[PDB]
RNA sequence: AAAUUAUAUUAUAUUAUA
């Protein structure tokens, strides 16, 4: 049993859905410690394809 | 300064299991709570070990870095020496 | 070796579950207990919180006779040990 | 070019791209007593392996005389790799193993699973994927006998 | 000794706001809750909607959320009339005065979650 | 192209309800969605997060998602069903790539139908042979089209 | 004209170009610059972008004179392999390897057919040779372009530099705003066979490169992978199907075992079994089964 | 609304074919991909700031 | 305006379809060529139907179910309008519009007259005291609705201002039947209607009574008498791959 | 599949006195100690401008 | 009208100066127009404050030059007599606009924000759900709930 | 007594009293 999304503005704003409170994760961005001491190993280009 | 990151880290009667616990109810007692290996004894215990129901019923000491508790009750039973103190 | 995430790791975690089963006795895996498991003995172990159904909290929730209350008023005017 | 070759007719031949990058310090790490986990870090952050394969190359005889990609089996492989095929190249990162020679071990190993997999709409139409339509609800001169 | 006296008697002062009435935690100047009492959503909350209101004791969130499952005038209601507000909404049934939302005992710590 | 708003406004000194000037926390921005991060007075845990710019902007940015969510579900007068590859119109008898895969593809340019495939829908009233071969009562009625030569009121007839 | 388009169709186009960024198949079988057999890719960087050009220029000079002197080499080859030779067996035994052909049953190719495709293919290896070498005598230092494909070989690519700012205070009195940046030139080295001598040429670069500048190297070479079915085979579904709970969260280490499986090669024959009917048991032709057994009569 | 999701056997259907989601089973045991059971369908919400 | 001479030549226009139906893009004379319209039939005598917005039926304040009709919807205040405008316009015909189809037992109150006409009967309709004109209303559209569908002689010309909202579903949903089964108390009842929304299944417009008797007559092949001389509206808010919230001001 | 139930459980409670008994085990997140400078004394704190990420 | 919380009054020479900004924004000036070309009403004195407020617009980034005397102050009073005579206009229209919208939310049964005045409904200022328990220049106290200007039946 | 240097914009503050 499992729910479509939502069609009208009053199921979304008063189905109970928690806010974010504390500081949030990503799984692959938390190396990198925030976007101020965004971490890089080496100094590859951003435009860097691999091969 | 950045967002909830000090490192040198309340009475409420609906939100009482839900502030400065953790969140589910299904997770174990922390570390604290139990002994890991070959001890000498401890001078005091962490503020984050739960108090239990033997903490009430045996009341051998209770040091917490100081506090001496020396009232049991089973109000305490299931919370942190935190919101305790 | 593998490299990265745990997802990569599959010899790896059977060695450490049976590791940690093979080193482990049963008569100390016992003695873990959860928070529920704790809050049990707690007087007023279990409520709404009151996000989504709060109303549904009932007079028969509280443990009334291990407090003394107050006859004018109506707040608790002690606690019993 | 390198790589074996199979003359049994249960065995195809693919002609596959391998991408990789080779990453040797020169300037302060060419040699000291760090330059053993320098260049390590070096090996294992370049242990990408790229293992690329047009599927217009997967469409041809195999050794029973069959195609070995017909349309049902380029749907089911698409299906199958949803991401990891695009613009008509079939193309796997393998990132798994510190080494370059595990990861296109393990990068073969996945491309021959992706295509025994995929293989199977060769055997009947049970194993043809289905085509999804956006099937319109019924109009409204069919809900106006409603 | 006194913070567990303290506590049992702010969880019984929330337990107690759990169960009593509270007012109507809609605004009766917007429409569609603006409407006389024998025409209108007065009508469908009379018929269909009594036993729901009366059992949930007028409080905002299981009124809000009986008004979205009744569907017979959502969604327009929830979002175009205006509610009363959190700490307005809070007040017990009966009230009939703005000094009694500050009448109440603020000795308890339960939040704004007391009568 | 969208006119509603989408970032949160700026920290600075309590607004008051003036002219060109709305106060931080309003029931009418967000549709009152500014209720569960506001203060009303002019316990860290639950003061802290309120006056972050990055747990406020995360907040509006999952409105807004939510918003774009069932503005494109409300979108939908159609549903998937998955057809075998037999039944199905000589349009979809091809190799249709996945989302984000290939260029977005046209659907016949050979008969001059240059549109995607991936927003083409079929009518249900077309397909009753392939959806329904069970029931064999035609549950559904076939579409009246008009006739686009008939002299009508249209063509001064 | 005018281009008025509908939103949908932008949204799917826009993130459709990145995700196939790098779903490229460099090494085709083809004409000129497009179509090759190895790419070489030699990422430089310096702290000086002037640095880097620099080193474009004294690499991609070194990498014109080696890479014609090999093309030469491979091209004097081939126009040996053109004017005769003799046709390898295995060659042949290769061609000859399908039980049935395109047109039903064995092709058996002859030595004019096997040698027309070789042929046919070392035509296209003279058309590749020479144009890589007359692609690396148009560079003279009178009118030089190094940065275009058609004109030299090899070519310069441009890449965008690493750049990282760094913003700390001078005393809470000011901000300091300096930026970290180091420059890159790739050069795309594109030849129409694989030679290990250019690859031992090309990673000798390092020992010779300028001051505080290094360099990373690239290959996408082609390479035959033989996809096996008999230890990949195409099966039926089980009769049990697997469901959502043999993929749970920890299902990757105790339910499912690494690709292939394990299908046993050894079996041993029960009382009453034949030679018709121990292949009937494994699903085998019978002559398929003594020639797996050419031991025992 | 809330609804159960469903699914058609190809032994059932008039003409078989191949469906979605035991093709996402396959790819599941190919890539060794987490099924989530608790996934709501009502929460499909795209990173629009990016997307 | 007549007819009966010209059904072959009205035939031959509309394709032997019912009507017209006018689209085009949003902005259009679309509402000005419906109001004009009934300008050109009311000034020439003949009995109009005109639903000047068609969203508020269907988009309507509030839904409440038919009373005499089983597992039908009404727009109780749209009705009431309805029925008092139409029969303001229209008196002049509908004071002779004789009842054919109708009961002559209808509930009526102390110093009210039974209703002899159309007109008579949209006045016992729409003109009463709240709560009884709820029901009235409903007993009101469905007896109207049967009394035009029995007229074959008189031309009616019916124009609907937004005939695309009548066509797909109106914007109320079905109430949750824990509403309707009854509870003893929220805790132990296995309920949700108090912790959760959910979007139950749209009403459609043929689950509306007036809709049902405008389908009615435009399906059953038996009236070569109803002209549906109407249009679409294009009204809606826009939408263009995002969406913010809306500026209030 | 193959371990459900009371396995499950016995097996996440045995886990668990592994991971308690291990005295000095590192579960202390990266960002506590991520400020400490080489060549000076001084202590910044990461995320203000007292702190550069690169060297 | 949703707006209903306490507010701050201003002076008129502060609304007027923000010019482009709120005052003559050119969306906002739209939407009083149709105000008053709803009730049968001409747009005069919002139609002189937009004339001049498109030519102050105009030549706001021009430079004035540097006087270098005169004898009379007859070119410079001038300059002063148009240029509150530019302020009283605009005087009339900021009257012109609060006095026409308080008129309309009177018969749209709108109910204004705390403090303010509607002539036909409320003499006083009306507060409906303040911070503040009782009214705040009228030292009365707040009943529950707030004062319903208007009839129920919409 | 002129030329204008003038920034200008809006908001907040205290043991009410614990
Ligand atoms: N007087 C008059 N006004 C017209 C005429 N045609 C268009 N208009 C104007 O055009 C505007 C559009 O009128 P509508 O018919 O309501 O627009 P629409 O096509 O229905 O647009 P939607 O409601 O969104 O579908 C009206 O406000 C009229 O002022 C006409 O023939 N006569
Ligand atoms: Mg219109």
């Amino acid at each position: 049993v499992d729910q479509t999304p939502f069609e009208e503005d009053q199921t979304w704003l008063l189905h109970s859905i928690p806010v974010q409170q504390l500081e949030m994760h990503h799984h692959e961005k938390d190396l990198q410690d925030l976007p101020f001491i965004n971490h890089e190993q080496f100094p590859r280009s951003l435009e860097w394809n691999a091969p | 300064y950045p967002f909830l990151r000090r490192p040198h880290i309340n009475p409420s009667a609906p939100y009482f299991w839900s502030f400065m616990t953790a969140k589910s109810q299904m997770a174990f007692l922390p570390e604290e709570n139990y002994i890991t290996g070959d001890w000498t004894g401890k001078f005091f215990v962490s503020k984050r070990q739960v108090y239990t129901l033997q903490h009430a019923t045996s009341g051998a000491k209770v040091r917490v870095k100081i506090f001496e508790f020396n009232s049991p009750s089973r109000w305490n039973i299931g919370k942190e020496m935190n919101t305790l103190t | 070796s593998p490299h990265g995430y745990i997802r990569h790791f599959e010899n790896e975690v059977r060695d450490l579950l049976q590791y940690v089963d093979g080193v482990t006795p049963w008569k100390q895996a016992q003695k873990i207990r959860t928070y529920w498991e704790v809050r049990s003995h707690h007087p007023m172990p279990q409520f709404n919180r009151p996000e989504v159904a709060m109303h549904r909290n009932t007079v028969g929730l509280l443990p009334a006779h291990m407090w003394e209350t107050d006859k004018k008023t109506g707040k608790v005017k002690s606690v019993k040990d | 070019r390198i790589g074996p070759i199979g003359l049994e007719p249960h065995q195809f031949n693919v002609p596959a791209e391998l991408g990789f990058v080779e990453q040797y310090d020169n300037l302060q790490y060419k040699r000291y007593d760090w330059q053993g986990w320098y260049q390590r870090m070096l090996d294992v952050h370049n242990r990408n392996v790229s293992l690329r394969c047009r599927i217009c190359d997967l469409q041809r005889l195999d050794g029973n005389g069959v195609q070995f990609v017909d349309m049902q089996t380029e749907r089911r492989l698409r299906i199958l790799a949803q991401h990891r095929v695009g613009m008509g190249v079939l193309k796997l990162d393998a990132d798994k193993y510190e080494d370059q020679a595990d990861n296109v071990t393990f990068g073969t190993t996945k491309l021959s699973e992706l295509l025994a997999d995929a293989r199977k709409a060769q055997l009947g139409e049970e194993y043809w994927p289905s085509v999804e339509l956006k099937v319109r609800k019924p109009s409204g001169q069919s809900k106006a006998h409603y | 000794l006194d913070r567990h006296r303290a506590l049992a008697d702010s969880l019984r002062a929330y337990v107690e706001f759990s169960t009593s009435k509270r007012v109507e935690p809609w605004d009766a100047r917007f429409k569609p809750f603006d409407r006389i009492e024998k025409d209108g959503v007065y009508v469908l909350m009379r018929y269909m909607m009594e036993e729901k209101l009366q059992l949930c004791n007028y409080h905002h969130r299981p009124v809000k959320r009986l008004f979205c499952n009744i569907g017979l005038m959502g969604p327009q209601i929830t979002t175009k009339a205006r509610w009363k507000p959190y700490r307005f909404a809070t007040n017990p049934a009966g009230t009939s005065k703005a000094e009694r939302m500050y009448q109440r005992d603020k000795t308890v710590y339960t939040h704004g979650h007391n009568d | 192209v969208s006119t509603g708003e989408f970032d949160h406004p700026p920290f600075q000194f309590r607004q008051r309800h003036t002219f060109n000037t709305t106060p931080l926390h309003d029931a009418n921005r967000f549709g009152g969605r500014t209720a569960y991060l506001r203060e009303i007075g002019p316990k860290k845990q639950g003061r802290r997060f309120k006056k972050d710019p990055r747990t406020v902007q995360f907040n509006v940015d999952v409105w807004c998602a939510q918003q774009t969510l069932r503005k494109r579900w409300k979108q939908r007068d159609w549903e998937v069903i998955e057809i075998p590859f037999r039944l199905v119109p000589r349009e979809q008898q091809r190799v249709i790539p996945e989302l984000y895969t290939d260029i977005p593809q046209m659907t016949d340019p050979a008969r001059n139908d240059f549109s995607n495939i991936r927003n083409k829908v079929y009518d249900r009233e077309e397909l009753q042979g392939v959806l329904f071969p069970a029931a064999g009562a035609m549950l559904y009625p076939p579409l009246q089209r008009v006739d686009k030569q008939a002299m009508t009121l249209d063509k001064y007839l | 004209f005018p281009f008025q388009w509908k939103t949908e169709d932008w949204y799917e186009y826009e993130v459709a170009k990145v995700r196939n960024r790098r779903f490229v198949f460099e090494n085709t079988e083809e004409d000129g610059i497009r179509g090759s057999e190895v790419t070489y890719k030699i990422v430089l960087e310096g702290f000086w972008d002037h640095h880097v050009m620099k080193l474009a220029e004294d690499v991609c000079m070194f990498l014109k004179d080696v890479g014609r002197q090999i093309v030469e080499e491979k091209l004097v080859a081939v126009r040996r392999l053109l004017q005769g030779g003799a046709v390898d067996p295995e060659l042949l035994a290769a061609f000859n390897c399908a039980r049935a052909g395109p047109f039903g049953g064995l092709d058996e190719y002859d030595k004019e057919e096997v040698a027309n495709f070789l042929r046919s293919d070392l035509r296209r290896l003279e058309e590749q040779c020479l144009s890589v070498i007359n692609r690396c005598n148009v560079p003279v230092p009178g009118a030089t372009n190094i940065y275009d494909p058609h004109t030299s070989w090899p070519h310069v690519e441009k890449l965008e530099p690493w750049v990282r700012m760094a913003e700390f205070w001078t005393s809470e009195m000011s901000t300091a705003h300096y930026e970290f940046r180091k420059f890159f030139r790739v050069i795309i080295c594109k030849l129409p066979f694989q030679s290990t001598e250019f690859e031992k040429r090309m990673y000798d670069i390092r020992h010779w490169l300028h001051r505080q500048t290094s360099c990373e190297f690239h290959t996408i070479y082609r390479r035959n992978v033989i996809h096996d079915s008999a230890v990949f085979p195409t099966e039926h579904d089980p009769a049990t199907p697997t469901t959502h709970e043999h993929h749970r969260m920890f299902s990757f280490a105790l339910d499912w075992q690494s690709a292939p499986v394990n299908r046993l090669s050894t079996d041993t024959v029960h009382e009453g079994e034949s030679w018709d009917a121990v292949a009937q048991r494994l699903g085998c032709s019978v002559g398929e089964l003594k020639d797996a057994n050419a031991e025992r009569e | 609304g809330v609804h159960r999701v469903g699914y058609t056997h190809p032994s059932t259907l008039p003409v078989p074919c191949a469906q979605r989601w035991d093709l996402r089973l396959a790819r599941a045991r190919i890539f060794q991909e987490y099924i989530e059971e608790k996934a709501p369908g009502a929460w499909q919400l795209e990173d629009e700031r990016s997307m | 305006q007549h007819w009966h001479t010209k059904r072959s030549v009205l035939s031959s226009l509309t394709n032997g379809r019912t009507g017209f139906i006018v689209d085009g893009p949003t902005g259009c004379g679309k509402s000005a060529l419906m109001c004009q319209v009934v300008h050109f039939a009311r000034s020439r005598n003949i009995v109009t139907l005109y639903v000047p917005d068609a969203k508020v039926w269907t988009h309507g304040e509030w839904c409440w179910p038919s009373t005499i009709l089983p597992g039908f919807f009404d727009a109780p205040d749209a009705a009431r309008s309805f029925l008092k405008y139409f029969a303001v316009a229209n008196r002049a015909t509908l004071t002779s519009w004789k009842l054919r189809c109708t009961p002559k037992d209808l509930p009526t109150e102390q110093g009210e007259r039974q209703p002899q006409n159309l007109y008579e009967l949209c006045e016992w309709g729409h003109r009463a005291v709240a709560p009884a004109s709820i029901d009235r209303q409903s007993v009101c559209v469905k007896f109207l609705m049967d009394e035009l569908s029995e007229e074959k002689k008189l031309p009616v010309v019916i124009v609907v201002d937004g005939w695309n909202l009548f066509s797909h579903e109106t914007h109320f949903r079905y109430p949750h039947p824990d509403f309707l089964r009854g509870l003893a108390s929220f805790n132990e009842s296995s309920t949700d209607i108090d912790l959760y929304p959910q979007e139950l299944p749209r009403i459609p417009a043929s689950r509306l009574s007036f809709v049902r008797g405008l389908n009615k007559m435009i399906l059953s092949g038996d009236d070569p008498n109803k002209f549906f001389i109407t249009c679409t509206t294009r009204d809606f808010k826009p939408f263009d791959g995002i969406s913010g919230f809306p500026n209030v001001e | 599949k193959t371990v459900v139930g009371t396995h499950q459980k016995m097996l996440q409670r045995k886990v668990t006195c592994f991971q308690y008994n291990q005295y000095g085990l590192f579960k202390t997140p990266y960002y506590r100690l991520a400020n400490v400078d080489r060549y000076h004394a001084v202590q910044g704190v990461a995320g203000t401008r007292e702190w550069v990420p690169y060297v | 009208n949703t707006f209903l919380t306490s507010s701050v009054a201003t002076p008129p020479i502060s609304v007027i100066r923000t010019g482009p900004k709120w005052w003559a924004h050119p969306e906002r000036m739209v939407r009083q127009k149709l105000m008053y070309f709803t009730l049968g009403v001409d747009q005069l004195p919002l139609r002189r404050t937009a004339v001049i407020q498109r030519d102050l617009q105009r030549f706001h980034m021009c430079k004035p030059p540097p006087r270098v005397g005169d004898s009379t102050g007859y070119k410079r009073s001038r300059a002063a007599q148009l240029n509150t005579w530019y302020r009283r206009i605009q005087y009339q229209e900021y009257h012109m606009q609060h006095l026409f919208t308080r008129h309309v939310w009177g018969l749209l049964r709108v109910y204004p924000g705390n403090t303010t005045k509607i002539q036909g409904k409320a003499d006083d200022g009306y507060v409906g759900y303040d911070s503040v328990p009782f009214h705040r220049y009228n030292r009365a106290p707040l009943p529950f709930p707030a004062r319903e200007l208007y009839e129920r039946r919409k």
